[PDB]
C-alpha cells in the first residue's frame, strides 16, 4: 500500500497556511511558530480498508 | 437466415443470464475486496 | 511579543539545524530498528 508521501508549503508570515493545514486533517488549530512545522494528513481508503 | 436466427436466439438466451452475471460481477467486488481486507494470499493462479 | 530569536542567532541558523538534525538522527534509527523486526508480520501472510 502507498506510503511515505510528503508535502511542503510556502505561505508568508501569518497567511492562515497553519489554519488550513490543520482543518485539513480536522483540528481547528495547531501552534504558529517559527521554522519549520510538522503536521499529519490521516487518509483512509474504504476501498482498501 | 438460419444462421442469423441462431445467432439472435444465443443472443436472447445471454439477455437473462446478463443479469445474473452482473450481480455474480457485484458480488464478486464485494468478496474480492472482503478477502483483500481479510488479507488473504492471493495464489499466483489468481486471475484478477 | 518579541519573535526574532532566530534571526538574533549569535551562531546562525547552525544552532537550530543541528537540533533538527538530531531529529532524523533518533526517528531514522526508530524506524530502521522497527523495520526488520516489523517484518516478522510476513509470517502470517504466507500459510500453511
Amino acid at each position: 500500500l502507498p506510503s511515505g508521501k510528503n508535502i511542503l508549503v510556502f505561505g508568508e508570515d501569518g497567511s492562515g497556511k497553519t489554519t488550513l493545514m490543520t482543518k485539513l486533517q480536522g483540528a481547528e488549530h495547531g501552534k504558529k511558530g517559527r521554522g519549520l512545522e510538522y503536521l499529519y494528513l490521516s487518509v483512509h481508503d474504504e476501498d482498501r480498508d | 437466415t438460419s444462421d442469423a436466427v441462431t445467432f439472435i436466439t444465443y443472443v436472447q438466451s445471454l439477455k437473462r443470464k446478463i443479469k445474473q452475471f452482473e450481480k455474480q460481477v457485484e458480488l464478486y467486488r464485494n468478496g474480492q475486496r472482503l478477502l483483500e481486507k481479510q488479507r488473504f494470499q492471493f495464489p499466483p493462479s489468481w486471475l484478477y | 511579543f518579541y519573535r526574532n530569536a532566530l534571526t538574533r542567532m549569535p551562531d546562525g541558523p547552525v544552532a537550530l539545524e543541528e537540533s533538527y538534525s538530531a531529529v532524523m538522527g533518533i526517528v531514522s534509527e526508530v524506524e530502521q530498528y522497527v523495520k526488520v523486526w516489523l517484518q516478522y508480520q510476513c509470517l502470517w501472510d504466507m500459510q500453511a
